[PDB]
Formats: C-alpha cells, sequence, structure tokens
RNA sequence: GGAGGUCAACAUCAAGAACUGUGGGCCUUUGCCUAUAGAACUUAUAACGAACAUGGUUCUUGCCUUUUACCAGAAC
RNA sequence: ACGAAUCUCUUUGCCUUUUGGCUUAGAUCAAGUGUAGUAUCUGUUCUUUGUAACAACUAAUGACCUCAGAGGCUCAAUUUGUUACAAUACAUUUUUUGGCAC
RNA sequence: UUUUAAGAACUAGAUACUAACACAUUUUU
RNA sequence: AUAAAUUUUUAAG
RNA sequence: GUAUGUAUUUAUUUU
C-alpha cells in the first residue's frame, strides 16, 4: 500500500468494458455522484464584508466551500462557476461568479466588497 | 483528491455489483428514495428502505429543538421534516 | 559382546607457545624451587569452518533537503 | 462616660478572571509559475370479435357445538365449456364497370 | 395519498481533485 | 614500447 | 504529500 502504486489487483475475470457498462448503469442510483453540487477548498481574492454579523474576511482566507457549475455559459461556449463560502461568525452562505470577459470576480447574496 | 472521488471509482463499484448477485450486501445507505413507492419490491427490502427514512427523521427531529437561532432555516428544515414524515406514511401504506 | 545412528545430554576448543596430576623443600593455603607420570581435538604463509554472512556504538568519508535504507575504511 | 455587637462608607495591606515555551523577528506580504500524485465522463432513440340461452365454480367479523389453536354449521358481477345468428374476393345479358351525352 | 423514474441500443471526443514541495530565476540576441 | 575502468533503489515527510 | 472530527438503536426489562 504505497502512495505511488503501479498495479491494482483485479479479479481473475473482470471484463473491463463490461464493468464500464454495468458501472455506467450503477452511476445513476448513487446519492453522491449525482449531487449536481461540488466541494472545493479555496481562498477569497477580493476580501469581503459580511452582511449579517458584518464580519470581515480580511484579504485571502482558506475556506472549505462549494463550487457549482452554472447553467449560464459565457459567450457561446465558456464555462462559468458559482462558489459559496460560509461565514465564520454566523451561518451564512455567500456566492461568487467568475466573469471570463472581465477577469475579476463579481459576487452576490450575502456579502459586499471593500474599496 | 477527497475520498468522494475514491469511493465512486469503478474498482469500488464492481465488487458491489458482485455482492448484489452473490449475497445480501448493497447497503441502501447509497441510493436515494426511490422516488415512487408502489414501484418498490418484496417486503424484506422496503423494510430497509423504510428505516433508511426513519433515521433521517431522527437526525433532523433532534435538529428541531436546537437553540441555534436560524428561524428561516428551521422553517425550511421544518417543511423538509413534513415531507419526509409523509414519505414514512407512504412506505407504511405500501406495507 | 562387536558394528554402526544425518540420536541425545554433559564436558572442552585461542594461550607465558601456552595442559593436568603427583612426590619433595622454603615462606606462610596461595606462591617459589626441585622430582615424576600422562597429554584427545585445534594452531606457523598461525587455527576449531582448507569455508563466509549480518548487526550495535564510535570515529573518518561518500551520495546530499530531512529519517529509515545506504556509499567504504578503521577500532571496540 | 467607655466596654460590646450589627449595618454602611473611605484609606492602607493582600490582588483575587492579572499576557504560559524554543528555532533563521520562525519565514513571507507576489499581472507570476513550476513540479509531484490520484480519478473518469456528457447527448440521442425505443419500451414500461359482438349478442342471446343453458350448466358449473367463486377473505374478514359474530354466535353455537366438539376435541387438545383446529374442524363443522348459520347470518349482514367475473371466469370456463356447448349451441344458434351476424360481420371480417373481384369487371363480359337482371342491379355496382352503365347506352352516356350534345 | 402523491408521484416517475428504471431497462435496452447508439455517438464523438478529453476533463476534475490535492499543494503540504520548490520558487534569486540567471543569462547569450 | 600501454596493458590501471567509480556508480546503479524503496518508503515517509 | 490528498486532513481530521461528531452522529448513525433495528429487535419495546415487570410499578
Ligand atoms: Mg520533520
Ligand atoms: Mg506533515
Ligand atoms: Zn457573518
Amino acid at each position: 500500500s504505497e502512495r505511488k502504486a503501479i498495479n491494482k489487483y483485479y479479479p481473475p475475470d473482470y471484463n473491463p468494458l463490461e464493468a464500464e457498462k454495468l458501472s455506467r448503469k450503477m452511476a445513476k442510483k448513487l446519492k453522491t455522484m449525482n449531487k449536481s453540487h461540488a466541494s472545493i477548498r479555496l481562498m477569497t481574492p477580493f476580501s469581503m464584508r459580511c452582511l449579517e454579523c458584518n464580519e470581515y474576511i480580511p484579504k485571502s482566507r482558506k475556506f472549505n466551500g462549494k463550487k457549482e457549475l452554472l447553467k449560464e455559459k459565457y459567450l457561446d461556449s465558456i464555462k462559468i462557476y458559482r462558489l459559496t463560502i460560509s461565514c465564520p461568525r454566523c451561518a451564512n452562505s455567500i456566492a461568487f461568479r467568475t466573469d471570463p470577459g472581465n477577469s475579476d470576480y463579481v459576487m452576490e447574496v450575502g456579502g459586499v466588497r471593500n474599496y | 483528491s477527497r475520498n468522494v472521488d475514491k469511493a465512486n471509482s469503478v474498482l469500488v463499484r464492481f465488487q458491489e455489483q458482485q455482492a448484489e448477485s452473490a449475497g445480501g450486501y448493497k447497503d441502501y445507505s447509497r441510493y436515494q428514495r426511490p422516488r415512487n413507492v408502489s414501484k418498490v419490491k418484496s417486503i424484506k427490502e422496503a423494510n430497509e428502505w423504510k428505516r433508511q427514512v426513519s433515521k433521517e427523521i431522527k437526525q433532523k427531529s433532534t435538529r428541531i429543538y436546537d437553540p441555534s437561532l436560524n428561524e428561516m432555516q428551521i422553517a425550511e428544515l421544518n417543511d423538509e421534516l413534513n415531507n419526509l414524515f409523509k414519505e414514512w406514511k407512504r412506505w407504511q401504506w405500501h406495507i
């Protein structure tokens, strides 16, 4: 059990493409794989101000946070993501947007930016 | 990469697909509802799907009385309760 | 009673070039001197093995982010 | 008059919830990247003979009896078979392949 | 009571997670 | 009239 | 050098 591991013991039969089919059927029934949501550890580039406890996320702070693929698609095709972060003092979720056309973020729902 | 990735890989799933055919594993801690009740199957199975509801009834039921102060939050959570308890009713009715 | 055994137990195998017992004299048992009997196995281009591994500590190095794992010489 | 006791306040003393470590101040205050490791998915289509007649059959509750819960008795249209009728073929004189039209 | 997901078949091709590690970057036009 | 030949890999952080 | 932590009671202890 090495972190860098070259081989993985497989059962003696294991038709691999067959396991791709049966596993492809299995992929629908599970709770986690289908969550439509995501969890990512990240930073806050633009700092923050909370709109509930008026707490300040000072400049760039680690967070365990939540990424979501947005139904928008920038221009004809570019991906655009929406991230959420919980506040340390209060339970509150603040969201982001990533503008590919204007490199900087723009945010909504529960926080304001410092100037 | 968080184990969310590592538990869903093919090499994890395939042995579950063998355990369903060779025995009585396959959890029910994994799958979701299943959405429709009457489409469920032999009683010894819906029996486990039902507890797979009552447990959440217990978790969020405890999560009711907590002072933690979010009233909107406990409102939506309250509706979620009612929804689940109705589901419990449905699983009993099918039985 | 003889031949054996891919049997066992207990002794002994690195030293003043070296073992043990005994007789006699001196000191006062030890120890020294003298006399006598028996010494298997191992030793001189030195050793039980006409063969040949590993480990510990301490130094010197060699790789060189750090520790195991290591590089090659020495002493115990 | 002082001795004695309680309550209240002020001053002094004690100090009461009174900074609990070391290493290069431990390092740094960035239009920036490299490098190492681990894991596989999204779209579409498809699926979820009729009528009539005759004959036969169709769990729960209560009460009573017997035996050591079981047995028996009473009480609040559907299926099958047979028979008959109707429906599912064609152009050369009597019907629907016109002898009509001007 | 309410509710629709599950199965079969076909297609082309690349994308997520982790940063604890290293960051004089120098330099020839 | 010269015959002179070092290496070599795994884990953890 | 891919954290870590908490909870996951089903079978009903004499009034
Ligand atoms: Mg360390
Ligand atoms: Mg560490
Ligand atoms: Zn806040």
